[PDB]
C-alpha cells in the first residue's frame, strides 16, 4: 500500500524446513512490484504446530 | 401394391436384420463397474419449446392459402396480408420483451468507488 | 435458495488429466473448484536427492510442450 | 528534475492516454456498406475460401514402416554395449554412467577376471525407467555404451525390457555398423 | 580458436517477411449489393414471366 | 550454458524455415481473427480487470491481456534479449479476444527474432570457459590429466 | 409385381450404399483440407472403409445401463433409421420417377422430417441422468426451431407453384431455377439444412456401442442427403441440366429402350451433381468454422433468421400481386 | 521469378574468425 | 477464489481448551450424522453402525493429548478429513483406507508368541 513499495503482486510462496532449528519452518514470500519493476522477499518462521497468519 | 408400400414395410426389415445381426454376433458379458433428486432450469428452455407451437400452427395455416393462391386473387391476398400483420404484431411483441434470452446473472459490478 | 447442481468436467475438452467440480444454476456456473494432482508426481522432492545436472530434466518434464524455457529457468 | 518518491523516469509514455471509441455517426462506413457485410457473411466467405485453396494443394503424410522421418546422428533410442576392433567388450567398469544416470536405471557388478583386467560381471539397464538423456554415452571415457537410433523394439512383457549384458552386447554387435556413421558425424561435437 | 563451426553468411541473410500480410479483397460492398439485386431481379423477371405463360397454358387446357 | 554445439548446416535452415512460415501463419490467422463466429465466442469471455490481474498473480499473456504493458524480457531482461530488437504485443479489454490477438503478434516478434538472431550469430565457445562446472570435450579429457580428472568428477 | 419390387431393391440398393460412401468421402476431404491423406489402408484406395466399420460395430458388446429403460433404448435408434430412411420415397431421378408418384409429396416430406425428432428427445429419457436430459432438452430444442424455418422456406417456394407435388415443383423450375432469383433463401435453408441434422458449425450436445450406434449413424447420413434432396428439388433444379432437345435430333431418331435409357442418365446425373455438390458444401462448412452456445443458437434462430423470414412472407406475395402472376393448380 | 531459379545459401561465402576475443 | 466450497470452515486456532472441546464434539456430530450418506455414497458391503464405530474409535484414538495445539492441528485435520468424505472427492478405494482389518481375513498363521514371530523372523 505504500505508494514508495506497492508489492501489488503475489508471486510464489513457500515453506523450507530446517530440522536443527527450534521452529522448524521458515515461510518465504515473493513479491513483485510491476510499477516499479521490483522485488521483495518476507521470510517469517513457524514450527510444526504453531501457526503463521494468512495474508489470503 | 405399390412400389410405396414394400418401402414403408421393407426399412424397418432393414433394421431388425441390423439389430439383430449384432444381438446374435457380439459379445454380452457385463459387469458392475462396466455398468454405470431433480435440477432446475431457465425460464427460456421451456420458453422456447412452449411459444414454437404457436407459430408452427401459422406456418400450417399459410398451406391452405398457398394452394389456393389463384382463386382468391386481390382478395384473399388482403386477408392473408393482415393474418400476417396480426401476428407479426404479437412477434414483436416478443422480441421487444427479450423473452428468449437466458441472461447472465453476474455483472463487472458497475457500482463506483467511493469513500467516506 | 437456489440449490445448485454438481458436476465435474473430469479427467476423460480438459485437456487431459485436469478435475474440475463445477455448481450449475441452468447454465450458469455460480461456483467452480478445479482438483489438481492427478498428475502430481513429487519432482520437486527428487530435486533434493539429484546433482543440478541430474536434476535437469526434471525440468523439461513439466511444462511439457515448452521445454527449453524450463530448462533456461532453471539453468539461469 | 527531482522525482517525487514512489517516482522514477517510467513515468508514462508520450501517447498512453487512449483515444475515445468512436459512435456509431463518425464512421466512414455507410450503413447498407456495413451491413452487406453483415447480411452476406463476407470474411466467412473469405475464411471458407482459404481452406478451399488448401484442398488444391499436397499433403505432408509420410507412409511410416516404408518411409521413416528425420534423423540426426544425435538420436537417442536403444542401448548398445559397443566392442573393440578385434573385440573385446569396451567396459572397464568404471561406474560412470551409474553414477550419473539420473532415473538410477544402471547397475553394475564388476570384477576383476581371469586375465587380471577390469571388466564387468554384470551390466543391467532398467529400460522401464530409462528417461533418454545419453548422460550414459556422454559420460563414459572409453565411449562404450551408446545409444542406436533404434526406436522400433516395442515389447509385450516387461521381462523383455530389462536388458542385462548379454542383450546390450548383442544390441552393439547388431548396429555396430550403423553407429560407425553416427559417431563419424558426432564425435568432433561431443 | 574456431574451426568448423556453423556461421551465418558474410552478408547475411535477406529479410524474411514478419508484418501482417492480409490485404483487403474483393469488391466493394455495395457492389455486391447491387450484383446481387440484379442477380435476383432477373430471376424474378424470368420466374413472374413463366408463371404467367403457365396460367395462359392452364387456360388452354 | 549450452550442451554442445549446433550441427553443420542448421542456420541455413531455419532461414528457409521462417521464409515459409511468415506466410503459413498469415493462412490460421485469416479464419479466426475476423470469423464471426470465433469472435462472438470469444469477445466478453473470461475479462479480467487490471487490478485484480495483479491480485491473483497473473502473468504474461494474461497480464498483458488486461493493459498492463510488463515482461520480462523488455523490463528485466537476460540471455541476450537486450542485443536484439522487437516489439511486445498488448491488448486493451481484458477478454478472451486480446489474450488470442496478443499471441497471434507475439508469433510475429518471435520470427523477428529469429532472423535477427541468424544474422547476427557471432564464432567461440558454446559452453563456459572452465571445466570445473561443466565438461572437457573429449578430445582433451582422452590426453589431458587434469580434464580427465575433471571430467571424472563432475559426474561421479 | 416382379417389375415394383425389382424396381425397389434397386433404389434402395443404390441409396444405402450410397449413404456409406458418403463416410467415406467426408474423412477423405477433411482430410485433404487439412492437407493429410485420407484413409487408403482397407480398401484398394481407401474403399468400403465404411464396410470395415459396419462390419465390427456389428460385432461390437452392446451396454444396456442400470439407469435405462432397455426397449426405448433400442427402438429410438430403429424409429430415426425408418424416418430418416422413409423421405426416400417422394424424391424424383427424372419426371415421375418415385417410388411413390403422390400428388402431396412436400406434405409428405414435411410431415415425416418432424417426426425425426423424438429420437433425439426420447432417448435423452434413455439412461436416465440429470445431464443426459437437459443436454437432451437442448438438441431437441435447437432440432423444432430450426425446423419451423425449413417449413417457412417451403412455403415460400409452393407460393411459385400452388402444388404440393414435386415433379410438378421442377417441371415449373424449367424455365428458371428458384435459387436465382432467391438466393437469401438459398443461403438462409443452407444454415437451416445444416441446424436440422445438428452438424458441427452448429453443434452444441455433442460439445451406446454396436446397434443403436450404427442406427443413429446411418441416419444422421440418410437425413445428410435427405436434406440435400429437399434442397436440390425446390431451389435449385431437380434434375434440370440444360434443354438437350437439339443434341437428341442430333443423335436419335425414335424412342428406343437406349434413348430412355440416355434420358434417364442425363436427368439423374444432373439430380446426383446437384446432390453431391451440396454434400461437399456440407462437409467444407464442417472443416472452416467453430460452434455455438445454446444462445447464439437460439438468439440466431428467433431474433435474426425469423423477422427476416417475416419479411419474407410479407414481399414475395406482394411481388406476385403487383405483377398480376398468381400461380394456377 | 521461380523456385528453379531460387538461389542457394549453402554456397556462399561466411563468416570466419581467426580467433575469439571474450574479455573475462 | 472468493467463494469457498459448501463444508468449509474458515481454519481459526482457539485459545481455550473448552472452546475446542466444544468444536470437537460439533464435528463428532457433523461425522455421525454423514455416516449413512457415505454407506449410500461410496457402495459398502457393510451397514452404518460399523462406520459410527469406526468413527468413535478414531475419535478414542486421540482422548488423553494434553497439549492444546496439539489439539488444534487434530482438529484441523479432523475438519479436512470430513470435508473431504461429505463432498465425494475421496474415492471407496481410500475411503476403504479405514478398514483394512474387515474386508478380509489375511490368512492363517498370525505371530503372537516370540517362537512363532522367531520361526519368520517377523517376516
Ligand atoms: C448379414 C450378414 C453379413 C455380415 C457380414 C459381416 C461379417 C462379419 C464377420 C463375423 C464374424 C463372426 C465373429 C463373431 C463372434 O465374435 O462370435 C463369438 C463366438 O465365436 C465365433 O467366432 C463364432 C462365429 C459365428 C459365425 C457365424 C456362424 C454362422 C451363423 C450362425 C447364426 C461370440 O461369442 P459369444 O458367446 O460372446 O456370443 C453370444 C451371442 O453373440 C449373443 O447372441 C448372446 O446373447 C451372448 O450371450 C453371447 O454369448
Ligand atoms: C477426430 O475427429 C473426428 C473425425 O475426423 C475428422 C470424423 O471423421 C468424425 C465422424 C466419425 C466417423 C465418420 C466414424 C463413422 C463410424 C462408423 C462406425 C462408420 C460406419 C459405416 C456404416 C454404418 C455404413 C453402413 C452401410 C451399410 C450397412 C450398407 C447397407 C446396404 C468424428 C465424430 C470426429 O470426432
Ligand atoms: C444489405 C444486404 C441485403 C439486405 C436484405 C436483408 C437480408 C437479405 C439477405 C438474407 C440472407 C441472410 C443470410 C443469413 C444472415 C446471417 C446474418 C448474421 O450474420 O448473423 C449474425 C449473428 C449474430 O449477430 P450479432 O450478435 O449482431 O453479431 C454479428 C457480428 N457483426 O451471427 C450468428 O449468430 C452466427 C452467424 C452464423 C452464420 C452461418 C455460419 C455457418 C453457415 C455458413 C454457410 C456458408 C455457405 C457457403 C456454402 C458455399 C457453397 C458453394
Ligand atoms: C457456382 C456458383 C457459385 C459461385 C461463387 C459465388 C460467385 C463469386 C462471388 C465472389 C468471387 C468474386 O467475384 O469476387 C471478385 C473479387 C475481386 O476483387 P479484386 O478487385 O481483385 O480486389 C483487389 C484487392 N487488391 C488490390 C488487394 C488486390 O475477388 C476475387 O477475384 C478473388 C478470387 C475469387 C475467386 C472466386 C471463387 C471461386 C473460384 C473458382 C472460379 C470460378
Ligand atoms: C466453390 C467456390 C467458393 C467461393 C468462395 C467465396 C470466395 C470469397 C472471396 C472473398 C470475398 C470478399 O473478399 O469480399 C470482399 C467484400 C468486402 O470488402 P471490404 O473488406 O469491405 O474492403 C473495402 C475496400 N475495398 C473494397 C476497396 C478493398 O465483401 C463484401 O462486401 C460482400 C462479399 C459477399 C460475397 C458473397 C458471395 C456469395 C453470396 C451468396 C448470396
Ligand atoms: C416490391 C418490389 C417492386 C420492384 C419493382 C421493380 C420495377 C421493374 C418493372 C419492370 C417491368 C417488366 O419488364 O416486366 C416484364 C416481366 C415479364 O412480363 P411478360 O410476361 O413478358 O409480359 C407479358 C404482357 N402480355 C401478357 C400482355 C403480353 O414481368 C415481371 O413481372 C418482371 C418485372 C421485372 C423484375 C421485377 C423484380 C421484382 C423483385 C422484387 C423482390 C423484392
Ligand atoms: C462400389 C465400388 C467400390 C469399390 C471398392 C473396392 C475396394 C477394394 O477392392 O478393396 C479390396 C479388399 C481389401 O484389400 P486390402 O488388402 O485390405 O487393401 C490394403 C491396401 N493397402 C495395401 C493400400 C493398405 O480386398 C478384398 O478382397 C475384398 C473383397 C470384397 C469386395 C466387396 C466390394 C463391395 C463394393
Ligand atoms: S559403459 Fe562406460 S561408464 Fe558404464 S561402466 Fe562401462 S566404461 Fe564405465
Ligand atoms: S540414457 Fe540417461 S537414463 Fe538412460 S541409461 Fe543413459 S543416463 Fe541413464
Amino acid at each position: 500500500d505504500n505508494t514508495s513499495t506497492q508489492y501489488k503482486s503475489i508471486i510464489d510462496i513457500t515453506a523450507v524446513d530446517y530440522p536443527s532449528r527450534e521452529n522448524r519452518f521458515e515461510v518465504v514470500y515473493n513479491f513483485l512490484s510491476v510499477r516499479h519493476n521490483s522485488r521483495i522477499r518476507l521470510k517469517t518462521y513457524a514450527t510444526e504446530v504453531t501457526p503463521v497468519p494468512s495474508i489470503t | 401394391m405399390n412400389t410405396f408400400i414394400i418401402f414403408i414395410i421393407l426399412i424397418p426389415i432393414v433394421g431388425f436384420a441390423l439389430l439383430a445381426v449384432n444381438i446374435l454376433l457380439a459379445v454380452y458379458k457385463p459387469y458392475n463397474e462396466k455398468l454405470g433428486t431433480r435440477l432446475a432450469f431457465n425460464a427460456a428452455f421451456i420458453l422456447v419449446a412452449i411459444l414454437f407451437l404457436p407459430f408452427d400452427l401459422e406456418i400450417s395455416t399459410l398451406l391452405p392459402y398457398v394452394m389456393s393462391i389463384y382463386l382468391v386473387s386481390n382478395y384473399g391476398f388482403t386477408i392473408v396480408l393482415l393474418f400476417l400483420l396480426i401476428l407479426i404484431i404479437g412477434f414483436v411483441y416478443e422480441i421487444n420483451t427479450n423473452a428468449l434470452k437466458i441472461n447472465k446473472h453476474n455483472k463487472p459490478n458497475t457500482d463506483s468507488l467511493i469513500y467516506k | 435458495r437456489i440449490r445448485a447442481f454438481t458436476i465435474n468436467f473430469g479427467p476423460q475438452a480438459a485437456h487431459g488429466v485436469l478435475r474440475l467440480i463445477l455448481e450449475l444454476s441452468g447454465e450458469e456456473i455460480i461456483r467452480s473448484d478445479p482438483h489438481v494432482g492427478l498428475l502430481h508426481r513429487g519432482t520437486e522432492k527428487l530435486i533434493e536427492y539429484k546433482t543440478y545436472m541430474q536434476a535437469l530434466p526434471y525440468f523439461d518434464r513439466l511444462d511439457y510442450v515448452s521445454m527449453m524455457t524450463n530448462e533456461q529457468v532453471f539453468s539461469l | 528534475n527531482i522525482y517525487a518518491g514512489g517516482s522514477a523516469a517510467a513515468a508514462p509514455p508520450a501517447g498512453f492516454r487512449i483515444h475515445r471509441p468512436a459512435t456509431w455517426e463518425e464512421s466512414e462506413e455507410g450503413a447498407l456498406s456495413k451491413a452487406t457485410k453483415y447480411f452476406l457473411l463476407a470474411e466467412m466467405f473469405r475464411g471458407l475460401y482459404v481452406v478451399l485453396e488448401q484442398f488444391f494443394r499436397a499433403p505432408y503424410t509420410i507412409y511410416y514402416p516404408f518411409e521413416k522421418g528425420p534423423v540426426s546422428p544425435r538420436f537417442r533410442g536403444e542401448h548398445a554395449l559397443r566392442r573393440y576392433p578385434s573385440g573385446e567388450e569396451r567396459c572397464i567398469a568404471c561406474k560412470l554412467c551409474e553414477a550419473i544416470c539420473p532415473a538410477l536405471a544402471i547397475t553394475i557388478d564388476a570384477e576383476e577376471r581371469i586375465d587380471g583386467s577390469r571388466r564387468t560381471t554384470k551390466y543391467d539397464i532398467d529400460m522401464t525407467k530409462c528417461i533418454y538423456c545419453g548422460y550414459c554415452q556422454e559420460s563414459c571415457p572409453v565411449d562404450a555404451i551408446v545409444e542406436t537410433p533404434n526406436v522400433e523394439y516395442a515389447t509385450e512383457t516387461r521381462e523383455e525390457l530389462l536388458y542385462n549384458k548379454e542383450k546390450l552386447l548383442a544390441n552393439g554387435d547388431k548396429w555396430e555398423l550403423e553407429l560407425q556413421y553416427a559417431l563419424d558425424a558426432d564425435a568432433p561435437y561431443r | 580458436p574456431s574451426v568448423g563451426q556453423d556461421l551465418p553468411p558474410v552478408g547475411g541473410y535477406e529479410p524474411v517477411q514478419w508484418r501482417r500480410n492480409l490485404p483487403a479483397r474483393g469488391f466493394r460492398p455495395l457492389v455486391y449489393l447491387a450484383a446481387l439485386c440484379g442477380i435476383c431481379g432477373y430471376g424474378f423477371y424470368r420466374a413472374l414471366g413463366g408463371i404467367q405463360e403457365r396460367r395462359e397454358l392452364k387456360r388452354e387446357k | 550454458g549450452v550442451s554442445q554445439d549446433l550441427p553443420a548446416g542448421l542456420l541455413d535452415d531455419i532461414y528457409m524455415w521462417a521464409t515459409q512460415f511468415g506466410d503459413r501463419l498469415d493462412e490460421i490467422e485469416e479464419l479466426l481473427t475476423d470469423n464471426r463466429i470465433w469472435k462472438l465466442r470469444t469477445v466478453n469471455i473470461g475479462t479480467v480487470t487490471a487490478q485484480d490481474a495483479l491480485n491473483l498473480g497473473l502473468s504474461g499473456p494474461m497480464l498483458r491481456g488486461s493493459g498492463i504493458p510488463f515482461d520480462i524480457r523488455k523490463n528485466a531482461p537476460y540471455d541476450a534479449y537486450d542485443k536484439v530488437d522487437f516489439d511486445v504485443p498488448v491488448g486493451m479489454n481484458g477478454d478472451c479476444y486480446d489474450r488470442y490477438l496478443i499471441r497471434m503478434a507475439e508469433f510475429r516478434q518471435s520470427l523477428r527474432i529469429i532472423e535477427q538472431c541468424c544474422n547476427d550469430m557471432p564464432a567461440g565457445a558454446v559452453k563456459v570457459e572452465d571445466f570445473k562446472i561443466n565438461s572437457p570435450p573429449r578430445n582433451l579429457m582422452k590426453e589431458d590429466m587434469e580434464a580427465l580428472i575433471h571430467h571424472f568428477l563432475l559426474y561421479t | 409385381m416382379i417389375i415394383n419390387i425389382v424396381e425397389i431393391l434397386i433404389f434402395l440398393v443404390c441409396v444405402l450404399f450410397s449413404v456409406a460412401y458418403l463416410t467415406v468421402a467426408e474423412r477423405k476431404t477433411l482430410a485433404y483440407m487439412q492437407r493429410r491423406l485420407g484413409p487408403n489402408f482397407v480398401g484398394y484406395y481407401g474403399l468400403l472403409q465404411a464396410f470395415a466399420d459396419a462390419v465390427k460395430l456389428l460385432l461390437k458388446e452392446i451396454v444396456l445401463p442400470k439407469e435405462s429403460n432397455y426397449i426405448i433404448l433400442v427402438i429410438s435408434p430403429l424409429i430415426t433409421l425408418i424416418t430418416a430412411l422413409i423421405g426416400w420415397v417422394v424424391i424424383p431421378l427424372g419426371p415421375g420417377i418415385t417410388l411413390g408418384e403422390l400428388n402431396l409429396g412436400i406434405l409428405f416430406s414435411l410431415a415425416i422430417g418432424s417426426l425425426g425428432v423424438f429420437g433425439s428427445l426420447l432417448s435423452g429419457w434413455s439412461s436416465n441422468s440429470k445431464y443426459s436430459l437437459l443436454g437432451s432438452i437442448r438438441s431437441t430444442a435447437q432440432l423444432i426451431s430450426y425446423e419451423l424455418i425449413l417449413t417457412s422456406i417451403f412455403i415460400i417456394i409452393i407460393m411459385f407453384v400452388s402444388s404440393l407435388n414435386i415433379t410438378t415443383i421442377i417441371e415449373t423450375q424449367r424455365v428458371v431455377w428458384y435459387c436465382i432469383p432467391l438466393l437469401p433463401l438459398l443461403l438462409i435453408f443452407f444454415i437451416a439444412s445444416v441446424a436440422e441434422t445438428a452438424r458441427p458449425p452448429f453443434d452444441l450436445t455433442e460439445s451406446y456401442s454396436g446397434s443403436p450406434f450404427v442406427f443413429f449413424f446411418l441416419a444422421e447420413y440418410s437425413n445428410i442427403i435427405l436434406i440435400s434432396a429437399f434442397n436440390g428439388y425446390l431451389l435449385l433444379g431437380g434434375y434440370l441440366s440444360f434443354n438437350y432437345s437439339y443434341l437428341f435430333n442430333i443423335l436419335f431418331n425414335d424412342y428406343s429402350y437406349v434413348s430412355f435409357l440416355f434420358e434417364g442418365l442425363i436427368n439423374s446425373s444432373a439430380y446426383a451433381i446437384k446432390l453431391v455438390f451440396l454434400m461437399f458444401s456440407f462437409i467444407w462448412v464442417r472443416a472452416a468454422f467453430p460452434r455455438f452456445t445454446y444462445d447464439n443458437l437460439i438468439n440466431f434462430c428467433w431474433i435474426i433468421l425469423l423477422p427476416l423470414l417475416f419479411g419474407i412472407f410479407l414481399i414475395i406475395p406482394s411481388t406476385l400481386y403487383i405483377f398480376d402472376s398468381f400461380p394456377t393448380l | 521469378p521461380s523456385w528453379e531459379n531460387i538461389k542457394d545459401i549453402r554456397l556462399d561465402p561466411k563468416v570466419h574468425v581467426d580467433e575469439v576475443y571474450e574479455p573475462i | 477464489a472468493i467463494i469457498a466450497t459448501a463444508f468449509a470452515e474458515t481454519v481459526k486456532f482457539s485459545g481455550s481448551k473448552q472452546e475446542l472441546q466444544k468444536r470437537t464434539l460439533a464435528l463428532y456430530r457433523q461425522f455421525l450424522r454423514g455416516a449413512p450418506t457415505f454407506a449410500d455414497l461410496y457402495e459398502v458391503q457393510f451397514s452404518i453402525p460399523t462406520i459410527r464405530t469406526k468413527i468413535r474409535q478414531e475419535f478414542e484414538r486421540h482422548r488423553f493429548v494434553d497439549d492444546l495445539s496439539i489439539q488444534n492441528v487434530l482438529y484441523a485435520k479432523g475438519h479436512m478429513e470430513y470435508q473431504e468424505c461429505i463432498n465425494a472427492w475421496k474415492q471407496q478405494a481410500q475411503f476403504l483406507k479405514y478398514f483394512p482389518e474387515e474386508d478380509d481375513i489375511q490368512g492363517r498363521h498370525q505371530p503372537s508368541n516370540f517362537v512363532d514371530k522367531f520361526l519368520k523372523n517377523r517376516a
